[PDB]
C-alpha cells in the first residue's frame, strides 16, 4: 500500500496563564514533528512569552479546567484547548470563554 | 481625497511593485531619494493617492511589502528606488514559505498577520477619505497565494464597502514553475471568489510571446516583463490622478464591469507596443490604438477571446484626442464583430480618457477586458488538480499543517460552480 | 519664585541626575564651568527655579547628593558636569548599605538623616516661595528605598503643605536585579502611599524595549536609558520654566491627576521617539504626537494600559503649535476608544502647552498617565513577597536589626488595601 497511515495534526489551541487578554496559537501538533513530549515544551517557549508573561519559561501544562497534569502527547486529544503554565500554582480564570 | 494602500506579496508581488514604483515616481518626477524634480503643477495635484508628505517636502510611497524571508526585501532595499520607501513597512519573518499553502496560510501565515495589520490600520487612519486598496501577488508560490488571501479575508472583515483589486499572475498552461501550483490555485481561486471585487488574470506564457512577437526582443529578462504590467498597472487609475474629458476610477470599473458578483475576474492589455526599430513605420492614431488592442496577440492571459464572448469592454485612453474619434472606433468593432460580444447586454463598452499621455508617447489606451474566454483557464487548473488529488499524491505535506480533505473537495467544487456560469451565460439569448 | 529642590539617593538616583542637570544645562545654556553662554534672555528669566546665583555669575544646582558609600559620589565629581554641584552637598557615609533596607531606613539611616536634613533646611530657607520637592531614587536598592523613603517621613513632618514627587524605578518584571528586591519594594511602598503627593513609577524592562524596537540602538547603555528619563523629568516642570498659552505647574498637575489620596502612581511617556535613520520618513505634527503617546509601546512601565482603565491623562505639549489641533486630537482619542477610560469622570484630558521645544527638536510632548493597569505591578510585588515571606527566608538579616514581622504583615496588607481600590474604581458606574 502506498496511501500511508494518515500522518495528521491535531487543532489544539493553548492560552498562556494569567494572561486573560490572549486568544492562543493553533498549533500542528503531530507525531512527526515531535518525537517526544519535551521537545513540544520548545517550541511552547518563544511563542507564548514576548514581552509580559512566564518568568520561569514552560513548565507544566494544565487542562481547560484544569485539574491534570498533562503527560505525554497521548494524552491530549483533538480540538481541546488547554492552558500553559510554569508553576505548581494554577490561576483559575475564564480561559475558554469569547474564543 | 481618494486615497490607495499599495500592499505587496511574496517574491512575485515585490518584483512587480520594485518596478511598479519606478513608473509612478517618473509620471509624477521624484529621484530615488525622495524629492521632487518636475515642471508643472499638475503633478503635485493628485500627489495624495500614492504618496504621503513627509517632513522637509519628500514623499514616500504608501506601501506595505509582506514576505516570510528577508531574501527578496534585501534586494528591494538594495536597489534603484528602494531607499524611497519607510523602512518600517518592510514586515518580513524568518521561517519561510517554503513554496506551500498550508504553511503560508495557516501555520506561518498566522504568526505574522497581526503585525501586517498593525501597518495597514495605521495607513488607513492616516488617509482623509480612502478610495480603496490594491494587492500585487502570484498563485503559484506560498506566499503570495497563502498570506495574500489571508490579508484580503481580514481586510474584507474591517473595510466591507471599500474595493479590492489584485493583479494576480495566474500560472501558464504549458510549462510549470511549480509541482504543487494547481494546488496553489485551486485553494487561492475559492478565497478569491468571495473576497475581491475585481482580478486581473495574467498569465506568464502571454507575456513572453508579447516580448517575442510584437516588441521583438531578443533578451527579455524580468526587468521586461514587469514593465508591461506595471504600465497597465497605473494605466487603470490614471484617470484619478489627472484631469481628463470623460473621468473614471477604480469604483465606476467596478460597476461597469462586474455584472454578477461572482463574474469579475478580467483580462489586461495595453497599446501602442511597437518594436524597437519598427516605431517609425507606423502612425500613432486612434484606429491604430484600436485595432490593436482587441487581437489575440496582445492579451496577457493565454487564452483566445475567440473562443468565447465578451460580457463588458473598458478602454482607458490617454493624452489629447478627438471624441467623436473614439466614439466611432468602439462602435465600429462592436458591429462588424457582433457574434464576439454577447447579446443580452447592448453597448458594452466602456470609455474613459485622461489628458497627459505616459512619459515617452504621445497617446495610449489600456484594455480591461471581460470575457467568457477564461473559461479555458479555470478548466486547465481543475482539470490538473483532479490529476492529482485522484492518487491524493502531494497531500501529507498539507494534510500535517492541520486540513482536512472536505478543505479540497468545497474548494473544487466551488470552482466548477464557476465554470458552469461562464458557460451558462455564453449561450443566453 | 516657585523654586525646586532637587534630591538624590542611591547609586541610580545619583546617575539619573547626572543626566538629568547635563540636560537642564543645555535648555538653559549653561557649560561645566557654571557660567551662561545663552543668547537669548529667555534663559534668564525663570533661571532661579534650579539655580541658585553665585558671585560672579556663575549658577550652581540647587541639588542635594546622598549616599552610604562614596564609591557613586567619586563618580560624579570626576564625570562632566560633576564641577558644577557645590561641593557641600555631597552628603556620604562611610559604612555602605549592604543591599538592604534595615541597614537603610533603621542603623545607617539614623546616622545620616540629621545630617541631611540641615542641608535640606539650609536650601529650602534662601528660596523666595518655596514650590515643592522632588527626588530620584529607586525601590530596589538599599539606600534609594531605605534612606530615601526616610527622608520624606522627615520632611513631611516639617513641610505639610509643599508637593513631594518621587522618581522611583520599580523592578521589572522578569529578571531580577536583587534578590531581595520584594522586600525592598514593599516596605518602601508602605512609605510612599502616605507621605508623597505623586509618584512616577518606572520599569527597566519598559525602557530597554523603547531603544530596541522604538530608537533601533545596538548597544544602549545607561547613559542612553537614562536620557530618556531626564527628559521626561524637564518635560513635567518645562511650562513653569517658559512662557506658554495654557500653563500648568507641579500643583496644577497634582489637582488634575489625583482624585483620590491613596491613588498616585502614574506612568510616564515621552514623544516623539524617532530613530536614527528613519527620522526622515517622518512628518513632526499633532497627529503624530498623539498617535504615538497612547500605544502601548511607548510606555515606561512595563505594564499594558489595555488591561485596565485610565483615570486622568495629562498631556504637556512643547513648541508652537495650534490649540485647535490639539484640542481635537484629545477629544478624538476619547470618543473612539470610549471603553479604556472611565465613566464617572467626563472629560478626563488635561492640557498643557509650552512654547520652547527641547534642543534639537521643533514639537516635543510628554505623556503623564493614571491607570487601573498598574493593579498588574503590584500583584507581581505581593505575589513574589508572600512567596518569599511565606518560607521566612532572608528574614534574620531585617529581625537582627531590630524589626519585628508586625512591621511586614501591616506593609503587606497595605498594599492588599491598595490592590482592593484599583479594582474597586475599574468596574464603577
Ligand atoms: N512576472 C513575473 N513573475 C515572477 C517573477 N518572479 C517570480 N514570478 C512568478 O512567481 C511564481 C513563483 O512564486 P514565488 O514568486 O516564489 O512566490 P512565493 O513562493 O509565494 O514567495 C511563478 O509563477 C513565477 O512565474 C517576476 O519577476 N515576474
Ligand atoms: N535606569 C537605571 N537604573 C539603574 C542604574 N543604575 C542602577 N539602576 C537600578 O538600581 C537598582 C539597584 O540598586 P542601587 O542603584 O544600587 O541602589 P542602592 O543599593 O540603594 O544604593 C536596580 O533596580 C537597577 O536597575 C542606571 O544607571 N539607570
Amino acid at each position: 500500500q502506498a496511501l500511508s497511515n494518515e500522518k495528521k495534526a491535531k487543532k489544539v489551541r493553548f492560552y498562556r496563564n494569567g494572561d486573560r487578554y490572549f486568544k492562543g496559537i493553533v498549533y500542528a501538533v503531530s507525531s512527526d514533528r515531535f518525537r517526544s513530549f519535551d521537545a513540544l515544551l520548545a517550541d511552547l517557549t518563544r511563542s507564548l512569552s514576548d514581552n509580559i508573561n512566564l518568568p520561569q519559561g514552560v513548565r507544566y501544562i494544565y487542562t481547560i479546567d484544569g485539574s491534570r497534569k498533562i503527560g505525554s502527547m497521548d494524552e491530549l486529544e483533538e480540538g481541546e484547548s488547554y492552558v500553559c503554565s510554569s508553576d505548581n500554582f494554577f490561576k483559575k480564570v475564564e480561559y475558554t470563554k469569547n474564543v | 481625497m481618494r486615497e490607495i494602500v499599495h500592499i505587496q506579496a511574496g517574491q512575485c508581488g515585490n518584483q512587480i511593485g520594485a518596478k511598479f514604483w519606478e513608473v509612478i515616481s517618473d509620471e509624477h518626477g521624484i529621484d530615488p531619494t525622495g524629492s521632487y524634480h518636475g515642471d508643472s503643477d499638475l503633478q503635485l495635484e493628485r500627489i495624495n493617492v500614492y504618496y504621503n508628505e513627509a517632513a522637509g517636502n519628500k514623499y514616500v510611497p504608501r506601501a506595505i511589502l509582506v514576505d516570510l524571508e528577508p531574501g527578496t526585501m534585501d534586494s528591494v532595499r538594495s536597489g534603484p528606488f528602494g531607499q524611497i520607501f519607510r523602512p518600517d513597512n518592510f514586515v518580513f519573518g524568518q521561517s519561510g514559505a517554503g513554496n506551500n499553502w498550508a504553511k503560508g496560510h495557516y501555520t506561518e501565515g498566522a504568526e505574522l498577520v497581526d503585525s501586517v495589520l498593525d501597518v495597514v490600520r495605521k495607513e488607513s487612519e492616516s488617509c482623509d477619505c480612502l478610495q480603496g486598496f490594491q494587492l500585487t501577488h502570484s498563485l503559484g508560490g506560498g506566499t503570495g497565494s497563502g498570506m495574500g488571501t489571508l490579508l484580503i479575508s481580514k481586510i474584507r472583515e474591517e473595510y466591507p464597502d471599500r474595493i479590492m483589486n489584485t493583479f494576480s499572475v495566474v500560472p501558464s498552461p504549458k510549462v510549470s514553475d511549480t509541482v504543487v501550483e494547481p494546488y496553489n490555485a485551486t485553494l487561492s481561486v475559492h478565497q478569491l471568489v468571495e473576497n475581491t471585487d475585481e482580478t486581473y488574470c495574467i498569465d506568464n506564457e502571454a507575456l513572453y510571446d508579447i516580448c517575442f512577437r510584437t516588441l521583438k526582443l531578443t533578451t527579455p529578462t524580468y526587468g521586461d516583463l514587469n514593465h508591461l504590467v506595471s504600465a497597465t498597472m497605473s494605466g487603470v487609475t490614471t484617470c484619478l490622478r489627472f484631469p481628463g474629458q470623460l473621468n473614471a476610477d477604480l469604483r465606476k470599473l467596478a460597476v461597469n464591469m462586474v455584472p454578477f458578483p461572482r463574474l469579475h475576474f478580467f483580462m489586461p492589455g495595453f497599446a501602442p507596443l511597437t518594436s524597437r526599430g519598427s516605431q517609425q513605420y507606423r502612425a500613432l492614431t486612434v484606429p491604430e490604438l484600436t485595432q490593436q488592442m482587441f487581437d489575440a496577440k496582445n492579451m496577457m492571459a493565454a487564452c483566445d477571446p475567440r473562443h468565447g464572448r465578451y460580457l463588458t469592454v473598458a478602454a482607458v485612453f490617454r493624452g489629447r484626442m478627438s471624441m467623436k474619434e473614439v466614439d466611432e472606433q468602439m462602435l465600429n468593432v462592436q458591429n462588424k464583430n457582433s457574434s464576439y460580444f454577447v447579446e443580452w447586454i447592448p453597448n458594452n463598452v466602456k470609455t474613459a480618457v485622461c489628458d497627459i499621455p505616459p512619459r515617452g508617447l504621445k497617446m495610449s489606451a489600456t484594455f480591461i477586458g471581460n470575457s467568457t474566454a477564461i473559461q479555458e483557464l479555470f478548466k486547465r487548473i481543475s482539470e490538473q488538480f483532479t490529476a492529482m488529488f485522484r492518487r491524493k499524491a502531494f497531500l501529507h505535506w498539507y494534510t500535517g499543517e492541520g486540513m482536512d480533505e472536505m478543505e479540497f473537495t468545497e474548494a473544487e467544487s466551488n470552482m466548477n460552480d464557476l465554470v458552469s456560469e461562464y458557460q451558462q451565460y455564453q449561450d443566453a439569448t
